[PDB]
């Protein structure tokens, strides 16, 4: 996308994302990333929506394949999991390429580094859940070495109702559940983040309680499904 | 377990 | 495609439609229609959901984005609506060559032809969807040609609750109302398609009448919108 | 208005 505007690119990946196209929408924003500059708030959410949404078709289609293929116990259905697993890793290291090269070590605001520092946490864990064997120990302890840097500043930096200190907690509490075979350690952080949550809400606008509420009704379903 | 959706809705 | 078995790209397709990835499901039917053979019935129906799920999607982010300009009256929005349209228009020329090369020519059923003529005819028919002018008129034509001849088999070979024969009716019928701006002639089609179609299922047994009943709704549902 | 869907769902 070299050949276009960096403004161009962000009004196109949000006309991607009206039209739920979200392998252009990704595809832009990837551009956009490129062009070298820091992201803005907006721009961040645009860059995370767009591989989020690639990202999870190819889990569900993974998920699919792979309940095939361990009902099943020809070549087929190995095959095509693989392909599909391929291309899911594929869009995983484009992410983390992107947080490497340079979008976590120019972000210096609390907001954006945490930002970044649970995408790659995100990233590493999507990998770790196709991964096989050794390098999957090595994938799960990436994953977690980059959450657990977004909870130390989210914890220093921002208050306890912030929506990307509970986002951050709400999927390291996942990871916890489903990744690293600590749902004990899920169930505490999950609890933890929404009472302290609670206990910071009456310090909120109507706006920003909406939005906090929502995260905390997030991690209520999970303890919920948990306990 | 849900994670963070992209969007609020 | 060239590499792969015909019936692992057959046993693909089915996969692919399991786990909704239906660019992959298209790309495997390409491959299969590509081997020379005919098709099967159950085939044919892979081909068909295949590449019209994959162009329907196509057509939704079109009308977004046409939408969208229309009421904008920079470049972007034109720029990325055009983007959209010609991927659309690649897609219907594939399938639209994939008819030509050479399943029309080869398929000497009623059921088979009928079925691919519908089909050219709903390719034919997304591409007026999105043409101006002139060549506009060209694809029209070419649509309703292809419907025509369909019909005229149909009519011929195939009782009126045919499954494809009542689909054919239904598609034709759209084309009328939507393309030709022939509301009157879709009406009439729409009209009569039923009632031959509900004179004849007497005949049939409990799945058979499930299936053109079920079409007949279709018919009935847009006559409800027409009129 | 609606055309035939790919699947009877
Ligand atoms: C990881 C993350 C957490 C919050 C946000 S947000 O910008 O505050 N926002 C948008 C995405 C989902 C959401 C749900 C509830 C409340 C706010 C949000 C972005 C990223
Ligand atoms: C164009 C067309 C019409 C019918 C058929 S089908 O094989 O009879 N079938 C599958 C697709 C949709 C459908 C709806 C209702 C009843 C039967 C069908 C295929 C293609």
């Amino acid at each position: 996308m070299g050949s276009m505007e960096r403004a161009s690119l962000i009004q196109k990946a949000k006309l991607a994302e009206q039209a739920e196209r979200y392998e252009d929408m990704a595809a832009f924003m990837k551009g956009a990333v490129e062009k070298g500059e820091e992201l803005s708030c907006e721009e961040r959410n645009l860059l995370s929506v767009a591989y989020k949404n690639v990202v999870g078709g190819q889990r569900a289609a993974w998920r699919v394949l792979s309940s095939i293929e361990q009902k099943s116990n020809g070549p087929e259905v190995r095959e095509y999991r693989e392909k599909v697993e391929t291309e899911l890793q594929g869009v995983c290291d484009t992410v983390l390429g992107l947080l490497d090269s340079h979008l976590i070590k120019e972000a210096g605001d609390a907001e954006s580094r945490v930002f970044y520092l649970k995408m790659k946490g995100d990233y590493y864990r999507y990998l770790a859940e196709v991964a096989t064997g050794d390098d999957k120990k090595r994938i799960i302890d990436s994953a977690r070495s980059a959450y657990q840097e977004a909870m130390d500043i989210s914890k220093k930096e921002m208050p306890p109702t912030n929506p990307i200190r509970l986002g951050l907690a709400l999927n390291f509490s996942v990871f916890h559940y489903e990744i690293a075979n600590s749902p004990e350690e899920a169930i505490s952080l999950a609890k933890t983040t929404f009472d302290e949550a609670m206990a910071d809400l009456h310090t909120l606008s109507e706006d920003s309680y909406k939005d906090s509420t929502l995260i905390m009704q997030l991690l209520r379903d999970n303890l919920t499904l948990w306990t | 377990a849900g994670s963070i959706p992209g969007r609020r809705s």
